[PDB]
């Protein structure tokens, strides 16, 4: 079977739990303000050029320590921020987008991800051991001319920066892009609103080829009086997007937060059965297109 | 290897045993089947035809384009089977 994303070059599992990748952390930075309900930080690996990973993929990490069984912890998989030519624009390096997963239980004791502290706590010249590339489902579409719709909601916005890196920032022989790229991303507050300055010079360098849409829940309602969430923003082109959605261009890939797409697909509902369609089978059917794409968790 | 071959002419269906060492419009000349072509070296249009179901080994043809083979587009003057395969013939105007 023939794909309608560029399969050409992709490699994985390069590097297994078994033996990982030894890499080294060079930034890191807090992107989220003070105020923010998270923390979600941005950081760059040394590669040496020995991971030639492709936009859409994701990497495995090994924290430091043991579990209760003097084994290593599991691996946790985080979606690779930078585009294939790193951050620097090299191929040297690696970006992952990490939100410190901390929360209170109901006995009132603050729990703490083990690889998502591991990693914001990481310290330039802190040794990271790598594996992976893993994942063929969120690669970019091979037409240049593409209509890519990126639906996103928080560290799922990973991909699409590594995504848009190359289509915007970057000049490739191979790779001109040249079609339409929407993109919606929703998330608490202002303050844990990603990466915004960084869209804003895209949408300011490809005013016609770039259009992005945020949606902050806790800081903007609708007409309808309810918090603006990805779907809610969303909704207020149910039009063009519905339309979009029969063409042979478009391509939709969605990634974050995992029940989000209930949220989607209940928009999509009340759209299909107005041309007498069942959204599930429509949904089924752009699949096998590759023309939807899903990656949540 | 020998496999099963279905066609699905513009006059009906007929099946046949192909060797997949042999092209497959060859055959179906032998076996008095009256399909068209015009080169007979697969850089052309008028044995076009529709992979329905298996597959085929059309390498050393030259004139589909990626698109049109990820289509199930065949040229059926220079396609050796590598299954069971069922094939719609006369399909050159649908290409054009
Ligand atoms: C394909 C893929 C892509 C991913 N991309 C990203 C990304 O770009 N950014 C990112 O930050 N993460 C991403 N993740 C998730 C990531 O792998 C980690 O699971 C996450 O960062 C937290 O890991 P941790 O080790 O810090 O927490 P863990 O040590 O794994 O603790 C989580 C455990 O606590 C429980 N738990 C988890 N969350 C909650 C909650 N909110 N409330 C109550 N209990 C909970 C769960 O049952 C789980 O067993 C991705 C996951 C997948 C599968
Ligand atoms: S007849 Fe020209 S390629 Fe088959």
């Amino acid at each position: 079977k023939c794909s309608k994303k560029q399969e050409e070059g992709v490699v994985t599992n390069l590097y297994k739990p078994k033996e990982p990748y030894v890499g080294r952390c060079l930034l890191n930075t807090k992107i989220t303000g003070d105020d923010a309900p998270g923390e979600t930080w941005h950081m760059v690996f040394s590669t040496e050029g020995k991971i030639p990973y492709r936009e859409g993929q994701s990497i495995g990490v090994i924290a430091d320590g043991v579990d209760k069984n003097g084994k290593p912890h599991k691996v946790r998989l985080y979606s690779i921020a930078s585009s294939a030519i790193g951050d620097f624009g090299d191929s040297k390096t690696v970006s992952l987008c990490v939100k410190r997963l901390i929360y209170t239980n109901d006995a009132g004791e603050i729990v703490k991800g083990v690889c998502s502290n591991f990693l914001c706590d990481l310290q330039p010249g802190d040794n990271v051991q790598i594996t992976g590339p893993v994942g063929k489902e969120m690669l970019m579409p091979k037409d240049p001319n593409a209509t890519i719709i990126m639906l996103a909601t928080g560290t799922g916005i990973a991909p699409f920066r590594s995504f848009l890196w190359k289509m915007f920032f970057e000049k490739h022989d191979d790779y001109k892009f040249n079609g339409l790229g929407w993109l919606f991303l929703g998330v608490p507050t202002s303050s844990s609103l990603l990466y915004k300055e960084e869209f804003g010079k895209m949408k300011e360098r490809a005013p016609e080829n770039f259009r992005v849409d945020y949606a902050v829940s806790r800081e903007q309602t609708n007409a309808a009086g309810e918090r603006m969430y990805i779907q809610t923003r969303m909704a207020e082109y149910k039009e063009e997007l519905w339309e979009l959605l029969k063409k042979d261009n478009t391509y939709v890939y969605m990634c974050g937060l995992k029940g989000m797409e209930k949220g989607i697909d209940d928009i999509m509902v009340s759209l299909a059965e107005k041309d007498g369609i069942d959204w599930f089978d429509y949904k089924k059917q752009l699949k096998r297109g590759d023309q939807w794409n899903v990656e949540v968790y | 290897a020998t496999y099963n071959v279905k066609l699905i002419t513009p006059e009906g269906e007929v099946e046949l045993q192909v060797p997949d060492d042999v092209y497959i419009l060859d055959q179906a000349e032998e076996d008095g089947i009256d399909l068209p072509y015009s080169c007979r070296a697969g850089s052309c249009s008028s044995c076009a035809g529709k992979v329905v179901s298996g597959s085929v080994d059309q390498s050393d043809q030259s004139y589909l384009d990626d698109g049109q083979i990820c289509d199930g587009w065949v040229l059926t003057c220079h396609a050796y089977p590598t299954s069971d395969v069922v094939i719609e013939t006369h399909k050159e105007e649908e290409l054009t």
